[PDB]
């Protein structure tokens, strides 16, 4: 009953798909979507989105940020800026960043650029739990 | 072993030291585990019997106060 | 269902008039090895099967006292 | 006094004397309680 | 006999202890209406979960009730 | 040194077939079970099992055991021999 | 409540100690769990 | 009368609690195979899914005392699972033995608490951001927790478990007591017995596990 | 070329995110003076009829809003439309943009201009968007997309059965819609 | 040895690294509860 | 309300971040490839 | 599985103390059945 | 007598138990409210579930109420 | 007497059982404030439960309210 | 006289009742909590409807208050 | 006597009573925790709010204690 | 005599405080509802809290239980 | 003498009066936990209310001691 | 005597107020439910104040005991 639409600004990962339940890290926390869902629109923080297929398979992917929007007609549709799989990404390099942006905020004093710091931080940090 | 002898000087044979029959309890725990217990594709019976004698155990001494509940008299 | 029937026609019967003869040899043999005192070279293993045989005769003459007495759990009155 | 402490004594060690120091006093603490509790029975 | 009184007083007093079981029925289920309001796809799970919750929030109040019984028949 | 592949033929999991094969010459195949009957009449008769509230647990306790055995037996057993596959077939790869 | 009777208490206290202590934990420490091959 | 399954069992003048309380780790058989059977198959893969369930979260200090809390949640278990056997004692229903193992874990952890830590240990009787105020109070109450600690990990183990069998049996003597009556009243009644008992079963599993969690908690509170 | 390639699945994604808008049917105030107006073009010279329909169209659409009296400002992306339109329309202005058409369009340069957008000071109740919906390889329409404020989606009421919505998260889905509808734009203005 | 008569000390004989590092971690499981 | 909005940042900014973070921590097979299909080239006048 | 006919003396000493049972609860029972009577009689 | 007065305290003390199915119904019904003002086009199916609650929260309370004529009338 | 004297008793414990109904009313138009809060559209339609509800609620408290006559004047 | 005596009995009963108001209004002034950091520009409708909730509330609580009165001094 | 006992044994049950305000200010203060962690730029109306809800929440809790007093000390 | 009497005052009075254990499984069986309608692929982890937050609700409540006990039978 | 026995008595219904604190540092927590889950950037302002209403909400309950011992102790 | 006898009674009234600890670590181990299905990257946060809750509510139920065995031992 539930057409899923899954995609990126260059990539389609779904269309129309039926799934049976998706796992979204939103911005008020993270919840799942099954068909008949309550209508809602959200917007994503870093952080995987599980995808329940019919035959009982997850697929895994990873957004940093994006929208959520499940309607009336059981569609949804995540539009998610940079969705990367899995295996694309490393922890060596996540948990590098996540030092360089700590040092940066304990270094850092003015307001906006320690909230882009923190951004960063809390970015890589929704990264290394998601990897392992 | 028993089951064999008719003899009761057997009885006198044995080892009715500590150590004997710490190894006798020890020979039986370990025949019945290789029997029962240590074997590949093995059965839950195997613990059920324990079980079984272990409640026979407990009525055992449950008697002296489940003999004021008789329903006759005789 | 009915092969318990089918097991007491054989071994779950009253014994025959013509067979009492036999039973009263095997008694005889009983006694006659009680005599000489020859039960001594009975290994324990078929000592135990006829003590477990005879406790079996018991349990039967206990049913036909709960049986003869119109109750189960103990006397009635 | 053989094939005992081989097989009951050397593996605790590490525990007996190390890790389970706390629980030594403790068992002291508790065995003291209850001497208090049986006293006053 | 003050015995039977206080047997009656005392049966009315673990009777009380009720209340318990029937807040917690309406908490259940509440929050099985509301759970289910929000994904009703997983109705029949939730109302799984929703009975064992009830099934045992009421167990405790009916034990209350079996002190009240053990007070005025059992003894 | 190797594991037998079986364990001891247990009847309703309380008694082994070496009982039932001992006392099938003297008195047949009924035999051993006549010989529980009578010994169970016996026991509820001259009050040795004597019947109270211990007797409906244990009947309550019994029949979960049993049902938990009859259900998630081969559940337990085939998740063990499926482990034990594992194990060896992770070896032999190592091998 | 014979809970309360603390004269067989020791008898309680004792073989608990002597068993979740010294039986279990040495039927523990002969429960390893290898490293897995490469 | 009622309590006749809590008093301390004798047979033939001998104390036979101590051999229902040996007997638990009876039921665990070790191996230095690598292959072995279904029991220990099953009940290594019991052991290592509840260590890692256990022990994750403690730091390198904590975690030396895996053995320990490891062997409690079994212990117990095994204990209380053998509880539900009939006529059977429960030695977890006895004050005693829940006492001796709640002082000295308890009070050990506390003590390795003081020993080192002693600095931040007096600091985790105040909260991080208590208001000045409130100082004083809120020391006399964490003072007094902590000292009830040990007594309510022994009295949620027995209370529990023997509130458990004395339900169980009033339950069976009910069916007792109803099988000269209604026979359909007498089906109901039974049924709700074994409800209760698969309940009961769960409860001992879960009163094991919440005992072993309260003093894995305490103990990671002081490592 | 490649353009007609990189459209299939920006087109999925820009259809899928105006998709709410379609299906709460969105209507926009009729009543309210503060519109912003985005026009879609290139760089480059050549395209034929493109800068000058993307100019008729801006045109027409601020002579039709102005004489209803709303304060209309105009955004220009690409250097032929602000060059088209800078001497006739030069008060109503508020940011152009250059470098589009030399290299294909990408999500960052939507995030770029929506940015820009946002840190700009004009609280715009309403606005539009008019590119060059692509058809076929003959044949293109000017066409024009909607863009609504918060407070429109917010006072909605088609917009009461939504959950979890606030006045925060819907900023926050505003701000990422007018991205992807400025990429969707991009994507269809290169074709 | 086939694999089903083999001791965890014959294993570790057979492949040193599955042997577990009584130095690092003294105490039981003697490694980390992660990789256990 | 997030802290970086009381920063006052916009939910851009915070996408533009957190996509840059998760391209960084790419594998070098990936990274130059996502960074060229998302890099921006537009210039305000 | 094949039957197997029991051993005549086996089955005679069965049905034996079959009746003998029965004979002997029913003197007991009509042996204690006075008695008892009039102990619950004799109680109040 | 004692026994009629001891029949009254424990039929107070019995009809005492009746606030939890009080409070019951309250969190029911608020969740019933909270409910449909999320999801109105489930409305029916909720207030389905809600009277089910209800029915069965109430349901608990009147209990009390027959302990309390068990006591005072039945007794 | 000690007839009149467990009447009181019995009735005030009988008006113990209000404290049910003032929950319920909490709950109830607490619930309502946040279902309006969401959706403010339905607000008649909740408001209309809402009356529900309490007329439900305090009506189990009145209840308990009877038996405390039913004591102290009925009796 | 033991009638003064279970009229103070019977007095301080009834003053139980007075928790279920407290909770009550508790609850209601929570949720207007809630609702108005929900959507604040309606705050004025949600206060209403808490002062219409804690009118009730508190007003069954009041109820049991006379009761306590038409104990201790009405009697 | 009875009458100076009766006094004591009101005033306890009187003083019952304040566990209503108790929880009350639970779920004000627990509430505005909430409603603070969505809105914070809110925390001025959250508070305020706050404090009149607790302001009337333990105040009926207080009227407990004056019948406490009232019965203790004024009789 | 008055001492069983006032025992099985006191063992009624110490059962009363299950009600505690009822409103507690109530929430955390709930609770656990909402909980996994919104997340359901936590259904795993949020169940071991629901038992775990059970196992010491009830908890308390049994506590209760002994006291009555303690008083019924221990004395 | 009954003058001793009234005060145990009240001492104990005085005692009665922990719940409420019981329940509201309760709900403090739990809507600490969960506004903590919700915006945990605010982790250290959340934790300062919650002792703020603990603070207040267990002080309402030790009041009700404090007429316990000035039953039982001063008087 | 009359001594012991109301010694029972207010051990099992002070009995009674553990039910305030009861509803309230059901409250924070089902609020700990909700804000883990939310946030449960937060897991650990969560279940430590989770903890802290349950540690002070749980506690002043505990203090009520103390007030029994204070009147039932102690005295």
């Amino acid at each position: 009953q539930m057409s899923f639409t899954f995609a990126s600004p260059t990539q389609v990962f779904f269309n129309g798909a039926n799934v049976r339940q998706v796992d979204v890290p939103t911005l008020t926390g993270a919840f799942g979507i099954l068909a008949a869902h309550v209508p809602t629109l959200q917007v994503l923080r870093p952080g995987l989105v599980v995808v329940h297929a019919e035959d009982g398979t997850t697929s895994k992917y990873f957004v940093s940020s994006g929208s959520i929007a499940v309607n009336a007609d059981s569609s949804v549709q995540l539009l998610a800026e940079e969705a990367v799989t899995l295996d694309m990404l490393d922890l060596g390099a996540a948990k590098a960043n996540l030092e360089k942006a700590q040092a940066e905020l304990v270094g850092t004093a003015d307001e906006a650029t320690r909230a882009e710091i923190q951004i960063r931080i809390e970015a890589n940090e929704a990264l290394v739990k998601a990897l392992e | 072993e028993v089951k064999l002898g008719e003899l009761p000087s057997w009885i006198l044979m044995r080892d009715f030291s500590p150590s004997g029959i710490f190894g006798a309890f020890q020979r039986g725990y370990y025949r019945y585990y290789n029997k029962y217990i240590n074997v590949k594709k093995g059965s839950i019976s195997g613990i059920t019997m324990v079980l079984a004698c272990y409640v026979l155990f407990s009525y055992s001494f449950s008697y002296k106060h489940l003999k004021h509940e008789r329903l006759r008299k005789y | 269902l009915a092969t318990f029937w089918y097991y007491a026609k054989v071994e779950l019967v009253p014994p025959t008039p013509a067979e009492i003869p036999r039973a009263i040899q095997s008694l005889k043999k009983i006694v006659n090895s009680a005599q000489t005192g020859s039960f001594k070279q009975l290994t324990v293993k078929e000592a135990v099967l006829n003590g477990l045989v005879a406790t079996e005769v018991l349990m039967w003459f206990y049913v036909g006292e709960i049986i003869g007495k119109r109750g189960i759990i103990g006397y009635d009155v | 006094l053989q094939s005992i402490i081989k097989n009951i004594w050397i593996p605790m060690k590490p525990y007996y004397t190390k890790v389970y120091q706390e629980i030594w006093i403790g068992m002291g603490l508790m065995g003291f309680i209850v001497y208090k509790i049986r006293a006053a029975d | 006999d003050i015995d039977t009184a206080a047997k009656f007083i005392g049966a009315g007093a673990a009777t009380v202890g009720v209340a318990g079981s029937g807040a917690g029925i309406g908490t259940v289920f509440g929050s099985l209406i509301i759970g289910y309001a929000r994904n009703p796809s997983l109705k029949q799970q939730l109302f799984s979960y929703a009975i064992l919750g009830f099934a045992l929030s009421e167990a405790m109040g009916l034990f209350c009730l079996m002190v009240a019984f053990l007070i005025l028949f059992a003894m | 040194p190797p594991l037998p592949e079986y364990g001891g033929k247990v009847r309703y999991g309380l008694i082994p077939e070496e009982f039932f094969q001992f006392l099938y010459p003297k008195t047949g195949v009924t035999g051993p079970y006549v010989l529980g009957t009578g010994l169970i009449l016996y026991a509820l008769s001259k009050e040795i099992y004597v019947i109270s509230a211990e007797t409906f647990t244990a009947l309550s306790v019994l029949g979960v055991m049993v049902y938990g055995i009859k259900k998630y037996g081969p559940f337990v057993a085939d998740f063990a021999d499926k482990l034990n596959e594992q194990k060896l077939a992770q070896l032999e790869e190592a091998k | 409540m014979p809970q309360l009777n603390t004269t067989v208490w020791p008898t309680m206290i004792t073989p608990m100690l002597l068993t979740l202590f010294l039986i279990t934990q040495l039927k523990m420490l002969n429960t390893n769990y290898h490293l897995p091959p490469s | 009368n009622l309590f006749a399954s809590f008093i301390a069992p004798t047979i033939l003048g001998l104390p036979a609690a101590v051999l229902i309380i040996l007997f638990p780790p009876l039921l665990i058989p070790t191996s230095k195979y690598l292959i072995n059977n279904r029991l220990i198959t099953t009940q290594q893969w019991l052991i290592k899914l509840t260590s890692k369930q256990m022990m994750t979260m403690h730091n390198t200090k904590g975690r030396t005392w895996s053995l320990m809390l490891v062997s409690l949640i079994i212990f117990i278990a095994t204990t209380n699972l053998l509880g539900l056997l009939p006529h059977s004692f429960t030695p977890t229903t006895q004050l005693s033995m829940n006492l001796a193992m709640a002082i000295p874990l308890w009070a050990g952890t506390v003590i390795m608490g003081f020993r080192s830590k002693i600095k931040n240990a007096l600091a985790h009787f105040l909260p991080q951001g208590t208001p000045t105020p409130l100082i004083p109070m809120l020391v006399i109450i964490e003072t007094i927790s902590l000292l009830i600690q040990p007594m309510a990990l022994a009295v949620r183990l027995t209370a529990n478990i023997t509130a458990g069998h004395l339900l169980m049996h009033l339950i069976g003597s009910a069916t007792l007591a109803m099988s000269t009556i209604n026979l359909p009243s007498t089906l109901i009644i039974f049924t709700i017995l074994i409800l209760l008992t698969i309940l009961e079963i769960a409860v001992a599993l879960i009163q094991a596990y919440v005992f072993t969690l309260l003093v894995s908690l305490y103990l990671h509170d002081n490592t | 070329a490649r353009a007609e390639r990189e459209l299939k699945p920006a087109r999925i994604y820009g259809l899928g995110s105006l998709a709410l808008y379609e299906k709460a049917d969105i209507k926009g105030p009729e009543d309210k003076k503060k519109h912003l107006l985005i026009g879609v073009s290139s760089d480059r010279g050549l395209c034929g009829a493109i800068h000058s329909s993307i100019a008729k169209q801006m045109k027409s659409e601020v002579a039709t809003l102005t004489a209803a009296g709303k304060e209309v400002m105009l955004v220009g992306i690409g250097d032929k439309i602000r060059g088209i339109l800078y001497r006739t329309h030069s008060d109503q202005f508020l940011v152009a943009f250059k470098e589009v058409g030399r290299k294909p369009p990408t999500f960052g340069d939507a995030s770029v201009i929506a940015l820009e957008l946002l840190n700009s000071g004009y609280e715009f109740d309403e606005g539009s968007i008019i590119f060059n919906k692509f058809r076929s390889v003959i044949s293109y329409k000017t066409e024009e997309k909607p863009i609504f404020s918060l407070n429109t989606v917010a006072s909605a009421d088609s917009m009461s059965i939504y959950d979890d919505i606030d006045a925060d998260v819907l900023q926050n889905y505003q701000e990422y819609n007018l991205a992807n509808i400025i990429y969707y734009s991009l994507k269809e203005s290169t074709t | 040895i086939p694999f089903d008569q083999m001791t965890i000390e014959d294993l570790n004989e057979a492949f040193p690294e599955t042997k577990l590092d009584k130095k690092k971690y003294p105490y039981w499981p003697h490694q980390p509860i992660e990789n256990l | 309300v997030a802290y970086w909005r009381q920063a006052g940042l916009s939910y851009i900014r915070y996408s533009q971040i957190c996509a840059k973070a998760v391209r960084d921590a790419l594998k070098t097979e990936f990274k130059a490839n996502a960074e060229k299909t998302s890099g921006s080239n537009v210039k305000i006048v | 599985v094949p039957p197997v006919q029991v051993s005549p003396l086996i089955k005679l000493g069965r049905y034996s103390a079959l009746f003998l049972g029965v004979a002997y609860g029913a003197t007991r029972y009509n042996y204690l059945k006075p008695r008892a009577e009039e102990e619950r009689r004799i109680a109040a």
